[PDB]
């Protein structure tokens, strides 16, 4: 019927298959300087308790391309993130994207403005090259800092970029500009937590704001930081320490489809 | 039944109302009473003992009578008496014991103990000295079917239960929203916890509720209502509702508003009170309903601002809490209390001699399961054994 | 009211034994009774009316005595008797109604009509013939704390409540499992249902449990147990617990295995039954527990094969069933039944005179809501009013 | 709001009791025959009058049946797909409905390394992409070949070739070694969790062929598989929009998307 969240359940105080996907960047498979590692890692995971057929490696060329439509492939998804001293923002955008679940609608910029419902609303724009120009309106629907029917007047907020999590003031409409042939934009809201994906930042200084509100920028126990000099040491740091990690995650939050955000065609 | 109380209070008055010296008038009544009690008790063979491990015991009575014409009491009198005095004490203690472990599924108003069942025969109904104490009085009024009751300091009436109602939850356990409550003896301490701090509820206000059904009807009781629960205000780790893991809970208290207490009877409101604390009164009721609310404050301050966002990551959950304690009451159904040694004596007797156990009681007179399934037939059996226990508490410890 | 039964049975003896030709000694104990009533009834003023549509009636009695020298009765004597017999019947009927048309939370074990309240004191205690019917004798034995018990055939002790419970479900409703029960009157019928035929169950076993609390205790109860459910055995449609949608149910019956009947008192399994259908006996119980399991049949033939598919798109639904009906009881508090008019009598007298319902009994004397909040106050009131109704029923022809 | 546990929910049985988006999949041949533009606004205004708002109708285009196979997207509130029949591509339409009439939780695997066993009748191997040519070799429990040898790509047995999408299964209870080029398509170990009630299929041409699950003993013609004929596509469209009430009547909101499943499995 409805799974019945409308009759409470009362226990007491006196009563007491498996999958794992492992994401990694490409320069790791470079520094390995081998070609048959997957087998050995499998055997080791077997030692720790996982049956042959549960250690899956997915690979992305870079933090940029992996942005396009992130993929969920396991009930446990751990992702390795190579640090940048100059690309940190996009890193935090990736974390804010996949760590949480989004509920997104498609945006046809042709015939309507848009407005956001509450503070939980944002715009996820994805693609290989995404140029997002904007400008807001007034009470009588007039361009400001922009001539509403002239494009070069629009405000360049992210240029030919790859992943953007736009947030705009709530209660004010806006006109948009996008070359849709090379990108997509989606109007969504943040639903809440996920417990399937975790990120290990190789190197880095724990720069991760998964909030749009500034007054907070915390870290749940799902963002782990590790220092590194050669990848094999880090793979061992992971595989020798799977247990704490699993005790952090909680499998039940797997979603059926493969897309990171719920779509409403 | 009451004949036993006659025996007991007579022997008390024997041990005490007679001391060396007194004038004949002061106890003349009692001396005649006791001489008649003597000429009564003799001449009837008794066998007492033979259940569990209590030994079979033969009993006969043959003793002279007491001085009937005297000026001032002398020690020879009390010396002649105390022997048979203590002998009677021993026999009546045996009566109490032999009685206070019997079982009866369908009865418990007539005797069930051999010498006792013999003794409630009308042929002895010449020893009814006086019936002046709570239990015997309630008994001899329950026989004549009037309004009756006992007054209790700290009545142990709410069955002990540690259970918690859940109204919003998910198997990640980061947005709990529910209520916990603990019940024991005379007190009930409740708290309602919100992770969200009513940040998504309608009207910046959220509700908590609690129902407590008693198992018997009380009347005219004192309720101490204190608006700050103590037992639910600290970091706790409690197990899940069906059990695969545990979960955590770190509350923080705020003061409740718009609270409502109601004592209802048979589905009808009898007492209803709004945000009044301290001491309140109950007149006729068996159901307690508590309904209160938690509000997100209209304005905040720095720490209050860091602790209550709208965001997902919550770390300090908030709570509200109430304590309702029934301190003294008057009731019809007999209840074990914390002002005497009755239930204690019952359990000591049961342990003392290894009674055959049946469903006429929960095994061992452990109070919890008993009041859980409080049954009027069990109540009859219990009242009988309790009056006999109190009778015992007048003679010997 | 004791006096009331006295008057009632006496007037009945009058109507049944005073006829032409009978020898005087055969009505001797009769006449010496009736005239005695005239001795205490004369010159006494009674008032009725002043509550409900009961009209005001003021009653004086001045009829003389009946003849005592005549040996064999004739038409004249019996007619002169009946002349005042009818008057006495009317008066007693009216006071009966009076005691019927009021309730009280203030103990209903005392008389409620000013008429009977006056009639109660010593100036009328000389009114008694005997007690021969169960109601008046039970009243006497209860107000004296002795054994008490009414014999019922086909009584209602289950609040009619037709609902169902869900353990496995989803909106589309093509995977369901749970159990539907109905306790209507004395008739319990339970049925566990499954859609997957235990295809995911450990070793093809699915458990099912059902609990029902009795509103009062029974003893020495005779019940009959039948191995199916003669009510939940046809394709139907059932709402949801939220009334939004409507789901299907095309049942096909198996035979339930390891059926388990536990008649429980206070938590001790008093009467135990494994697969004993037909009549069964429960010597003392007040809670009923029914336990069983759906077992997937191990070996399958072509028809049975197509019905239960290992695949996901299901067609039929498997169901275990059980039925129970109580055929008599000896109980400690009165309940409605299939052999009484007393409930009927009281409903009728209330409904004739449009009496505004009071604070205890339910509106219009609806039985289920009545038994729902069955309170000791209510039980005393109800036994009173049904003793009233029995007084009435033993006189209205 | 305990999204965690299946709790007992209870209701009575004798008491009185009692927008969103619509989309349209259609193949090209319709539009080709049409040779117009306004038919889009035509259908939308007709629906509008029928009782759905504007901004609520959509249309997607797949060049060919075999084409639409490429990891299709079904993310609309109520999806109605029309399919042109073919006397040559049976497995195509059937597997199409299967992957569409149901939803599958499904893990990936790295074929370069691993061996596999499939648990039950609801765990299948789904190959999708451009073109698959997949080859299987069972193993003896001693890592020795049977009917094949672990070291050559043609001793294996063929079960598909250059097809658009394949649902393959083996004898449940034996390991396996797999060869197919990851480049030209990808394989996933998937599992049909249940029936999807968010999509309906209309056969144009042909007859009842579709088999909504693998076992032969079952091939139910559920109320979720409809069938109409054709001589001009306009009759088809006008019928569909006529009884569209009845179409959506046999439909129900995607359970996996409703708020009632924050954590059971979403979408």
């Amino acid at each position: 019927q409805n799974y019945g969240i409308n009759l409470p359940i009362t226990g007491s105080m006196d009563i007491a298959t498996s999958t794992l996907c492992l994401y990694y960047p490409t320069e790791a498979a470079t520094e390995i300087n081998d070609n048959s590692w997957k087998d050995t890692l499998s055997q080791l995971f077997l030692t720790k308790g996982w049956p042959t057929g549960s250690v899956y490696f997915k690979e992305y060329t870079n933090i940029a391309s992996f942005s396009v439509d992130p993929q969920l492939y396991c009930d446990y998804n751990v992702v390795l993130m190579k640090y940048d001293a100059t690309l940190q923002l996009d890193m935090s955008e990736l974390a804010d994207l996949i760590l949480n679940e989004w509920l997104c609608n498609p945006m046809d910029i042709t015939l309507y403005y848009y407005q956001q419902t509450d503070e939980a609303n944002k715009w996820i724009s994805m693609g290989s090259s995404c140029t997002i120009k904007v400008c807001p309106l007034n009470t009588q629907t007039l361009g400001i800092g922009c001539l509403t029917t002239d494009a070069t007047t629009f405000e360049e907020v992210a240029t030919a970029e790859k992943l953007v999590i736009t947030d705009v003031v709530d209660g004010v409409n806006h006109k948009l500009d996008v070359t849709t042939a090379t990108c997509t934009i989606r109007n969504c809201k943040k639903l809440g937590p996920r417990e399937n994906v975790a990120v290990i930042q190789v190197g880095g200084s724990d720069i991760l704001d998964i909030t749009a509100d500034p007054t907070t920028a915390p870290q749940t126990e799902r963002m782990m930081r590790i220092n590194w000099k050669k990848w094999w040491q880090v793979f061992y740091t992971v595989v020798d320490y799977v247990d704490q990690i699993i005790q952090v995650m909680s499998k039940r939050s797997r979603s059926l489809n493969s897309a990171a955000f719920y779509y409403r065609v | 039944m009451d004949v036993l109380y006659s025996l007991s209070k007579t022997l008390k008055d024997a041990r005490d109302k007679i001391v060396e010296g007194t004038l004949y008038s002061n106890v003349s009544d009692l001396i005649q009473q006791f001489n008649q009690m003597i000429i009564t008790m003799n001449g009837n063979e008794f066998q007492t003992g033979g259940i569990g491990n209590l030994p079979i015991r033969n009993w006969n009575f043959n003793f002279g009578l007491l001085g009937t014409t005297l000026l001032n009491l002398d020690a020879n009198y009390v010396e002649t008496a105390r022997n048979t005095i203590d002998y009677f004490v021993d026999f009546v203690d045996n009566v109490c014991m032999d009685e206070m472990v019997r079982e009866s599924q369908r009865n418990g108003i007539a005797p069930q103990s051999d010498s006792l069942r013999k003794l409630s025969a009308i042929k002895f109904k010449r020893i009814n000295f006086d019936n002046s104490s709570e239990y015997i009085e309630n008994w001899n009024l329950q026989n004549r079917r009037q309004r009756t009751g006992f007054t209790f300091h700290k009545p142990n009436i709410f069955p002990y239960s540690a259970s918690f109602t859940l109204n919003r939850s998910q198997p990640a356990h980061d947005n709990l929203m529910g209520t916990m409550w603990l019940n024991a003896g005379s007190e009930i301490q409740v708290a309602g916890f919100d992770y969200s701090c009513a940040i998504n509820a309608p009207a910046n206000i959220q509700q908590f509720e609690h129902i407590v059904p008693l198992r018997r009807v009380l009347t005219t009781a004192t309720i101490t209502l204190l608006p700050d629960a103590e037992r639910f205000s600290f970091p706790r780790v409690i197990n899940s509702a069906d059990g695969a893991t545990t979960w955590f809970f770190n509350p923080v208290i705020l003061r409740p508003n718009n609270v409502e207490v109601e004592f209802l009877l048979n589905g009808q409101i009898i007492n209803t009170y709004q945000a009044r604390f301290g001491t309140i009164v109950a007149r006729n009721f068996d159901t307690i309903r508590l309904s209160f609310q938690l509000m997100r404050p209209p304005n905040m301050t720095p720490a209050v601002a860091v602790l209550f966002p709208n965001a997902q990551p919550f770390e300090h959950h908030a709570t509200v809490g109430l304590t309702l304690r029934i301190e003294s009451a008057v009731c019809e159904s007999v209840l074990a209390d914390a002002s005497e040694t009755l239930l204690a004596n019952v359990t000591s007797v049961r342990q003392e001699y290894a009674i055959p156990v049946g469903p006429v009681f929960p095994p061992g007179m452990n109070w919890t399961d008993l009041i859980t399934n409080y049954s009027p037939s069990r109540e009859d059996n219990l009242q009988r054994v309790f009056t006999v226990a109190s009778i015992r508490s007048m003679l010997i410890k």
